[PDB]
């Protein structure tokens, strides 16, 4: 019952350093992704959650990283702790 | 006109452009996709009339439109079920370990659908990997053909917009909104590039505004590593500054068949 998938990406700053070579074509900002537990894997617009290992790509204009996290990875321990169960079930509904 | 009672809804497929798309059954046990149109997203009266023209488009590499449900809201768009979804995601999934011959047939499939559309004088207006679909057999089919004509969202309509397909537009579209068979040819060349780049974003290190100014001064997409010198000559011919110097889909298809291995 492992809680964290990537310990080296537990801090917001560590997730921010991965976004150094983040393509300028992506219509979502590193700060918004890092806050939502995501780090850049170095290929295209692929991000991974440090807690649930949930991978997200093909980001569109107006995409909220917190909404997408709850949309595709609702069981994420980090997501529930930061946003609460109420927010998760709201996106699933 | 399909009766909504003669339709089943079994699984949700996605929430891309226009709204929610669901998998279900039609007459009795026919595999279908039901596109549900979100309120205020489409010039509805105009789409219903064009749907009658779209019903008559019938090709092996073109996503077949079986019918519509327009006597209720939301409007249902009943189509051919494509189990492997959008081409873009299909390309980005590295597990596939595609052969360059498989990448060429994806180009052949799109070019055949685009040759049929050109022979019917129908323009796609938004040709890209995100708008192509993949079926159970790995066959690529052209979808959402001419649909941008009915999108009400201001971000997708304006050339400097947040959702305009800038990276798939020729210089005359960005600068003067000059749409023609040649703007569909340009986008096809970009789509060929996306395929050989395994779903990489065109001009990834540029913003929409940087892309627009650089292509106008002759900057073109580099040769993808998987693309041979002969394959690159084909996609490159789509990007000629002069629209009349670009080939038709008929010429491109013979060019693609010429390098089949
Ligand atoms: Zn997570």
């Amino acid at each position: 019952g492992s809680s964290i998938s990537n310990l080296s990406m537990q801090t917001h700053a560590a997730r921010m350093r991965t976004f150094m070579y983040w393509p300028s074509s992506v219509p979502v900002q590193p700060e918004q992704l890092a806050s939502a537990g995501f780090y850049y894997v170095g290929r295209n617009d692929d991000v991974k959650c440090f807690c649930c290992d949930g991978g997200l790509r093909c980001w569109e204009s107006g995409d909220d990283p917190w909404v997408e996290h709850a949309k595709w990875f609702p069981r994420c321990e980090f997501l529930i702790r930061m946003k609460g169960q109420e927010f998760v079930d709201e996106i699933q509904g | 006109e399909i009766d909504p009672k003669d339709l089943t809804f079994l699984k949700e497929l996605g929430t891309g452009q226009f709204g929610v798309v669901k998998y279900g059954k039609w007459r009795g046990q026919y595999d279908v996709a039901i596109k549900m149109i979100k309120e205020g997203s489409m010039s509805e009266d105009e789409f219903i009339e064009e749907a009658k023209v779209m019903m008559n488009l019938s090709h092996e590499k073109l996503v077949q439109l079986y019918g519509v449900c327009t006597k209720q809201r939301p409007i249902f768009i009943i189509t051919e079920y494509m189990a492997n979804g959008c081409l873009l995601n299909y390309l980005r999934e590295m597990r596939h370990r595609f052969q360059t011959q498989q990448l060429l047939e994806m180009c052949k499939d799109v070019c055949e659908a685009m040759e049929y559309l050109e022979s019917k004088q129908f323009l796609h207006r938004d040709l890209a990997a995100r708008n192509c679909l993949v079926n159970d057999q790995g066959v690529v089919k052209v979808s959402d053909f001419g649909l941008s004509r009915y999108v009400l969202d201001d971000e997708y309509t304006s050339s400097v917009g947040s959702k305009f397909p800038v990276r798939w537009s020729p210089p005359e579209v960005l600068m003067y909104s000059k749409f023609s068979s040649k703007s569909d040819i340009w986008a096809f060349g970009v789509l060929m590039w996306e395929i050989y780049s395994l779903g990489k974003m065109p001009y990834e290190r540029f913003t929409n505004s940087e892309t627009a100014e650089h292509i106008a001064q002759g900057l073109r997409l580099y040769r993808p590593h998987l693309a041979s010198e002969k394959v690159y000559t084909i996609m490159y011919s789509c990007w000629h500054e002069k629209a009349d110097e670009r080939p038709t889909f008929k010429i491109l298809l013979s060019n693609i068949l010429d390098v089949m291995d």
